[PDB]
C-alpha cells in the first residue's frame, strides 16, 4: 500500500506474531533498515541492480545472535553508506536543505 | 529578467572611476581585459547580465559610456588592456577638444551640445536592458565635464526617467572656480540625483597616508580605493538571499530619500598587502569597531563642536563567510553600547546583509564589510562647500569664465539659487540632527 514515496515510511513493517524468541528487536530493526535501504535503492531510487557483495554474502539459526548479528549490522551500515553516497552524488538531499536555507 | 545598471563616466576622474569599477567587475566575474570570461569563470558566482552587457561571442562588454572632453583619457583607455572589454559604440567623445575651461556653466553648455550622443546612448541602453534599475554617474564636482555635464545628464535622466534611481559617484574635493562648481554639483545632486556618494579626496589621501605609508600618494591609489568601494557597492547583488539588493532600495537605505542624498561611505580593513594585520580573527564586533572608527570613514567631516552629528541610516553589506549569530551579536552589542547614534527623529536603521564574494576575487580578509550610512556629518562637507561658495560669490572670484558662458552672460541667478539650496540643505541636515527633524518643516 505504501509506494516508493512512502516506502521508507509505511511499506516496511515487522510482524510481531511472526517473530521468534531466538532473535532480537534491535537485530530485527537493523535487518529491516538494511532491507529497506536495499528496497529503496531498487524502487525508491529505482536502482534495480543486484549487489555483488550481497551475492557473495541451522548454524545461522544458532548464530543469529552471534557474529551474524554483527554481519547484519554491517550490512545495514553498508547499505546506508551506499545510499548516502548516491544522495551526495546525485540526489543532493543535504544540498537541497542548504538551498532551502539559502532561499526560503 | 536581468537587472542591468548603466554607468555614465564624466570627466577624467569619472572615467577613471568607471574604468576601475569595470575592471573590478571583470575580475570578480573572471572576465579578461578583452571582456571574455576566463576558463575558471565558467562557474562564476555572479550573473554578468546584472552589471555588464554580453556579446555574441561570450564576451562581457560592460554597459558603461565614457564621456570625456579631452581625448587623452579616451586614448589611454583604448590603449589599456581593457580596451576590448568596452564596446566602442557606447562611448561618445566630443570632437572639439576645447573642454569646459573649468567653468560649470561652460560644462553645462558643452553637455547640452553633446546631449544627442549621450541621450542616444542612454536610450539604447534602456531599451536594451530588460530590468534596468538605474544609472550610476561617476564624475568630479570641481571639474568641468563632470560637474556641468554631470548635472545636465542627471537632470535629463530625472526628467526622462523620474521613476528610475539616479546614483552618483561624486568625487568630493579635498581651480579658482572650484567653489562655484562644487556648489553647482551639490545643488544638482540634491535636486536631480537620487543618491550622491561623496568621495572626499582629502579623506582618501589621509587614509592612504595613514595606512599605506605611501609618501605623496598618487591618484592611482585613490582610483583603486574608489574601484574597491564601488565593487563593495555591488557585493550585495552577488549572493542570493533575502533583502536589500535593488539600486533604488540601496539608495533609500544609505541616503534616506532623494532629498537626503548625502551619504558617507566606509571600508574595512584599511591596510596594505605588505602590512600583516596581527592575526586579529575578524569578529563581527571587531569589524564593526573598525568601521565605527572615525579614521576609517572615507568622508572628511569637520569636527565641529557646535553641531552634534548623528547617523541617520546605516546599511552594511558584509561579504564573506559570516555566521548570522555573530552578525546579530555584533549588531546587538553596537546597539547596547550605543556605538552608533541613530537619528532620534527616525527608527534606528541598522541593517546587516550577509553576502558571498565573487568566487574569482581573492580576498585578503576572510570577512569584509562595507558601510553606507546617511549621517549628519555630511553636513560638515556641505557647510564647507557653502562657505566656499559664499566666499567666492562675495568677491566674484573666478566669475570671468562663467560670464563668458551664455548661462552667466547676463547674471548669476542660477548660482544664487544653488547657494540658497546648499544653505537649505545644510540647515535641513542640522534639523536632521534634532529629534524634530521628521516633521521639521513637515
Amino acid at each position: 500500500a505504501v509506494k516508493a514515496d512512502r516506502l521508507w515510511h509505511d511499506k516496511y513493517a515487522l510482524r510481531k506474531p511472526m517473530i521468534p524468541s531466538f532473535m532480537t528487536m534491535d537485530q530485527c530493526r537493523k535487518v529491516l533498515l538494511i532491507g529497506k535501504s536495499i528496497n529503496f535503492l531498487h524502487q525508491v531510487c529505482h536502482d534495480q541492480t543486484p549487489t555483488t557483495k550481497m551475492i557473495a554474502v541451522a548454524d545461522l539459526f544458532t548464530d543469529l545472535e552471534n557474529a551474524f548479528q554483527g554481519k547484519i549490522d554491517a550490512a545495514y551500515f553498508e547499505t546506508s553508506k551506499y545510499l548516502l553516497d548516491v544522495l551526495n552524488k546525485k540526489y543532493s538531499l543535504l544540498d537541497h536543505m542548504q538551498a532551502m536555507r539559502r532561499y526560503l | 529578467m536581468p537587472r542591468e545598471i548603466i554607468t555614465l563616466q564624466l570627466g577624467q576622474c569619472g572615467n577613471q572611476i568607471g574604468f576601475e569599477f569595470w575592471k573590478q567587475l571583470c575580475a570578480e566575474h573572471g572576465i579578461s581585459p578583452e571582456g571574455i570570461v576566463e576558463e575558471f569563470a565558467t562557474e562564476g558566482t555572479d550573473r554578468k547580465d546584472v552589471f555588464f552587457y554580453q556579446a555574441d561571442d561570450e564576451h562581457y562588454i560592460p554597459r558603461a559610456v565614457l564621456l570625456d572632453l579631452e581625448p587623452r583619457v579616451i586614448h589611454s583607455i583604448l590603449n589599456s588592456p581593457y580596451a576590448k572589454l568596452y564596446n566602442p559604440e557606447n562611448i561618445y567623445l566630443s570632437e572639439h577638444g576645447g573642454g569646459a575651461g573649468n567653468n560649470w556653466a561652460s560644462g553645462f553648455s558643452q553637455g547640452e551640445k553633446i546631449h544627442e550622443d549621450i541621450f542616444d546612448i542612454i536610450d539604447r541602453e534602456a531599451d536594451g536592458s530588460d530590468s534596468l534599475e538605474g544609472f550610476v554617474l561617476c564624475h568630479s564636482i570641481a571639474g568641468g565635464t563632470g560637474s556641468g555635464l554631470g548635472s545636465y545628464l542627471l537632470e535629463r535622466l530625472n526628467d526622462r526617467y523620474p521613476k528610475k534611481l539616479v546614483q552618483t559617484y561624486s568625487v568630493f574635493p579635498n581651480v579658482v572656480v572650484q567653489p562655484y562648481n562644487s556648489l553647482l554639483t551639490l545643488k544638482r545632486l540634491t535636486q536631480n540625483a537620487d543618491c550622491v556618494v561623496v568621495l572626499d579626496n582629502t579623506a582618501l589621501n589621509r587614509i592612504a597616508t595613514d595606512r599605506l605609508h605611501i609618501q605623496n600618494p598618487s591618484f592611482s591609489q585613490i582610483n583603486q580605493l574608489v574601484s574597491t568601494i564601488m565593487s563593495a557597492s555591488t557585493t550585495t547583488l552577488r549572493y542570493p538571499g533575502y533583502m536589500n539588493n535593488d539600486l533604488i532600495g540601496l539608495i533609500a537605505s544609505l541616503i534616506p530619500t532623494p532629498r537626503l542624498h548625502f551619504l558617507m561611505t566606509g571600508y574595512t580593513p584599511l591596510t596594505t598587502d605588505q602590512s600583516v594585520a596581527s592575526v586579529r580573527k575578524t569578529t563581527v564586533l571587531d569589524v564593526m569597531r573598525r568601521l565605527l572608527q572615525p579614521k576609517n570613514v572615507m568622508v572628511s567631516t569637520g569636527r565641529d563642536r557646535q553641531t552634534n552629528h548623528c547617523y541617520i541610516a546605516i546599511l552594511n553589506i558584509i561579504q564573506g563567510e559570516v555566521d548570522p549569530t555573530q552578525v546579530h551579536k555584533s549588531l546587538q552589542r553596537i546597539r547596547e553600547r550605543k556605538l552608533a547614534n541613530f537619528i532620534p527623529w527616525g527608527p534606528a536603521s541598522i541593517q546587516v546583509a550577509l553576502s558571498r564574494k565573487s568566487p574569482y576575487l581573492p580576498s585578503a580578509h576572510r570577512v569584509s564589510g562595507l558601510m553606507m550610512a546617511n549621517h549628519t556629518s555630511i553636513s560638515s562637507l556641505f557647510e564647507s562647500s557653502c562657505q566656499q561658495y559664499d566666499k567666492l560669490r562675495k568677491r566674484e572670484a573666478f566669475l570671468e569664465q562663467f560670464r563668458k558662458e551664455d548661462i552667466f552672460k547676463e547674471n548669476f541667478d542660477e548660482l544664487d539659487r544653488s547657494r540658497e539650496v546648499v544653505q537649505e540643505l545644510i540647515d535641513e541636515y542640522h534639523a536632521a540632527t534634532r529629534p524634530d527633524y521628521i516633521s521639521w518643516g513637515t
